[PDB]
């Protein structure tokens, strides 16, 4: 049984941990501007800038 | 207009005016788009078979460099009208107009009255309300309106008076003619706003609106300028299963929108009670904003551009529809509280003011900062 | 009496009802009005940059 | 005499509730196809945009 117990406690913490990559992943993808033209936006703004 | 001549060449090879096919592939070979993407081909195709069409009037489907050239020049002379519609020129700071009497008191309100053109500003803690020109910041009178602070000064135009509310509990009707108050009436509560409501209706009288501290709209009508009803407001005596319609605070302004007939009433609790003034219970509570509202206009530019425009503590102006509970638009940039929100009669111009001194006037046909 | 009590009735929710498909409708034209508009400055915007 | 002129106004009532259960209803219709006639116009704004 704490076998058992282990081992579907390394399933959850396995997908929950993908699942965390995932979320990162999708956070740091959120970077689009907004809209609409999201990157060209702001690198043709990032031209200005420089 | 580097490839003006060399689509001018072009459509003169034709001889007898590019039909479909050769028009929409000169425009596609001489435009700076993407000729090899299907998407924008297959739009700008369907774009010049519109134009095509429209520069069709002989209907023999060919278009000939002549009418292009006369479309053009239509479209030149348009531009040479620099608005595309309904020039909404900028509203310079007036080199005419600044204010000449001495204020010993910092400004509190100022309500134009536009029928007698009585800019009568309230002055913070001055008991006189010192009447200018709307034209010219020209004060007729500074007259003691009543014998404390004054919160309101509105015109009842039923009987050319001007009402002025104070914090004595007081409300003083002066005769515009005279500025002599033809009327004092007590009151059980100072009411914070105060404003004439002329509904659109010829049978139904006009009713100067009282918002107080209490959230109740107390009616007074404009002939004998006393209260006779009280609108719902946060009032927890009156505990009873009557539904919560109303403000939890301080009535701050009172907005009668004839054309509706919706006495609108927004609240430090961010909601906005629209009040039928023919029952005065409420149709509606706008909400949506984030603290509580004080300024409302109604954008009538349009019948299919009517929008109520809210602003207050809140930093930007929610757009609003009778039918639409949703706030239609929300004009950006104001980096402080707004004022309040402005709808100029008579043009699509709607100013909204932080407390920094920065107006926005926006095209309510777009709600754009024009 | 009786029979045109049992005749009488409806139609109110009916116009209420309306109303709010009306409401509903607008909502939509406005959205896709914003859409429209959305798309249509970046068809000139991008015009101008290429 | 008393009793005719007694029931003279439940008579009454009778006609009230007569011209009452007759009464409109068609005036509730034409709104219900107004907002109709508006929804449809809006509509064809909603596709053309």
């Amino acid at each position: 049984q704490k076998s058992k117990e282990l081992q579907e406690l390394r399933l959850q913490i396995l997908r929950l941990r993908n699942a965390y990559v995932k979320n990162q992943k999708i956070l740091k993808k959120k970077e689009e501007l907004a809209e609409g033209l999201h990157l060209i936006d702001f690198e043709q703004l990032k031209i200005e800038n420089q | 207009q580097k490839k003006m001549y060399i689509i001018e060449k072009q459509f003169d090879q034709s001889g007898k005016g590019l039909k479909i096919d050769e028009f929409v592939r000169v425009m596609l070979t001489h435009l700076d788009f993407d000729k090899s993407d299907v998407q924008k081909e297959d739009q700008i195709t369907l774009a010049l078979i519109d134009l095509f069409k429209e520069i069709d009037v002989n209907g023999d489907g060919t278009m000939e460099w002549e009418e292009f050239s006369d479309h053009i020049i239509s479209l030149g002379l348009l531009r040479n009208d620099r608005s595309f519609k309904n020039v909404i020129k900028n509203y310079f700071p007036s080199e005419h107009i600044k204010d000449n009497q001495k204020h010993e008191t910092p400004i509190e309100k100022i309500v134009y009255f536009d029928k007698l053109k009585y800019l009568v500003v309230l002055e913070k803690d001055s008991t006189r309300f010192k009447v200018y020109n709307a034209n010219t910041a020209e004060l007729y009178y500074e007259v003691n309106a009543h014998k404390c602070a004054v919160l309101d000064a509105e015109y009842i135009p039923d009987q050319n008076l001007i009402a002025t509310s104070s914090n004595d509990l007081t409300i003083n009707f002066w005769d515009s003619s005279f500025f002599i108050p033809k009327q004092i009436v007590s009151v059980p509560e100072i009411q914070l706003c105060m404003r004439y409501a002329k509904w659109s209706t010829q049978s139904q009288p006009t009713y100067l609106y009282t918002g107080g501290s209490d959230s109740i709209i107390h009616i007074y009508d404009t002939k004998t300028l006393k209260e006779k009803g009280t609108i719902g407001g946060w009032n927890p005596f009156f505990k009873r299963d009557s539904q919560q319609y109303g403000h939890a605070s301080p009535i701050g302004d009172i907005l009668p929108i004839n054309i509706q007939t919706t006495l609108v009433t927004a609240g430090l609790d961010a909601n906005i009670c629209l009040w039928d003034a023919a029952t005065h219970l409420p149709k509606k509570e706008l909400r949506g904003h984030e603290k509580g509202v004080y300024s409302l206009d109604w954008s009538d530019f349009s019948p299919m551009n009517q929008c109520l425009l809210s602003a207050g503590l809140d930093h930007e102006a929610f757009v609003w529809n009778t039918y639409v509970k949703e706030k239609i638009f929300l004009l950006r940039g104001h980096n402080h509280p707004l004022i309040g929100v402005k709808c100029l009669p008579g043009t699509p111009q709607v100013i909204t003011a932080d407390i920094n001194g920065m107006v926005k006037v926006w095209d309510v046909r777009n709600f754009l900062c024009m | 009496n009786k029979m045109l009590q049992k005749e009488k009735e409806s139609h109110a929710k009916e116009i209420d009802e309306r109303e709010k498909t009306i409401r509903d409708k607008g909502r939509r034209i406005y959205e896709l009005k914003k859409k429209t508009q959305e798309l249509e400055k970046f068809k000139f915007v991008l015009d101008y940059k290429i | 005499k008393e009793q005719k002129q007694e029931y003279e106004r439940q008579k009454e009532k009778l006609k009230i509730q007569n011209q009452e259960l007759r009464d409109k209803i068609d005036g509730q219709k034409k709104i219900i196809l107004e907002r109709d006639r508006t929804i449809g116009e809006k509509e064809k704004i909603i596709y053309n945009l």
